[PDB]
């Protein structure tokens, strides 16, 4: 019965950083590597990054460089997401998904995070 | 890099008719259904081993396609095909 959970849904303008955070209940932590994902909805979500909490390596994407910066803390299972610089044609909805064994791909989706920002 | 080669994403079946999905590729065939508005739930993991939870209809094609033998409520929504980070061109169903 492993689920995860994020904050609600925040609205601010262009040009400031974001911060989110997830939990993951019901499994271990340190060994599972953990995903942050966004989507332009009725599209194709494009993969922003992924974070190892067992030594804290991550792995960002070739749109989100200089932009993105995770952190873990196994001890509260809980991982941060802030992204500084944000544009304009940023306004998707994003996931922080889970993926079982530590390995590719993801199993356990968050409760949609809704990150908007209005002209 | 890589295209997987997806068929057109449109369907008509509404009840008990066996459709398949067409992403054929390398590789596996990891297969999720995108919820309105309710997170997305995954589908089939490697295209072969199916977890807790999920119909025994679902079926995947090994190295190609999710073969599923017919279309249920609780199987409704769009088919992501995804991929080790890239994705698929996804197939949104409905019916009528
Ligand atoms: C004779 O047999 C019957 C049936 O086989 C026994 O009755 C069953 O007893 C078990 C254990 O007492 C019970 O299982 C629990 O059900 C609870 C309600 O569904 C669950 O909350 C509980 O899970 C918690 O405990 C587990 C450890 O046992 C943890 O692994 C699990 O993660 C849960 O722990 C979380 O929650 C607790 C409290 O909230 C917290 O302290 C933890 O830190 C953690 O956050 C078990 O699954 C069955 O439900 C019972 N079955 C029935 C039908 O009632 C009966 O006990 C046997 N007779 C004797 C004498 O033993
Ligand atoms: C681009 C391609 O070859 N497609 C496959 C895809 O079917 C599979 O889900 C993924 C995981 O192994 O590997 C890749
Ligand atoms: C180097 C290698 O094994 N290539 C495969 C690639 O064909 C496939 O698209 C995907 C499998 O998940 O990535 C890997
Ligand atoms: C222990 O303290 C350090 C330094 O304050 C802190 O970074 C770390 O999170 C703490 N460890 C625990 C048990 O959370």
């Amino acid at each position: 019965q492993v689920h995860v959970m994020q904050s609600g849904d925040q609205v601010k303008k262009p040009g400031a950083s974001v911060q989110v955070s997830c939990t993951t209940s019901g499994s271990s932590f340190i060994e599972d590597s953990l995903h942050w994902i966004q989507q332009v909805p009725g599209q194709e979500p494009e993969w922003l990054g992924w974070v190892n909490p067992r030594h804290g390596a991550v792995n960002y994407s070739w749109k989100i460089r200089d932009r993105i910066t995770m952190t873990r803390d196994i001890s509260k299972s809980t991982m941060y997401v802030q992204m500084r610089g944000l544009q304009s044609d940023d306004t998707a909805m994003y996931y922080c998904a889970k993926s079982r064994r530590g390995a590719n791909w993801a199993l356990y989706w968050g409760w949609g995070t809704r990150i908007t920002v209005s002209s | 890099d890589i295209q997987l080669t997806q068929s057109p994403s449109y369907l008509a079946a509404s009840v008990g008719d066996r459709v398949t999905i067409t992403c054929r590729e390398s590789n596996d065939l990891n297969w999720y259904l995108q919820r309105p508005g309710k997170p997305p739930k995954l589908l089939i993991s490697g295209a072969s081993k199916l977890e807790r939870g999920v119909p025994s209809r679902f079926r995947g094609s090994s190295s190609g396609s999710l073969t599923i033998s017919g279309l249920q409520p609780e199987d409704i929504g769009t088919y992501y095909c995804q991929v080790f980070e890239f994705f698929g061109g996804g197939t949104r169903v409905d019916i009528k």
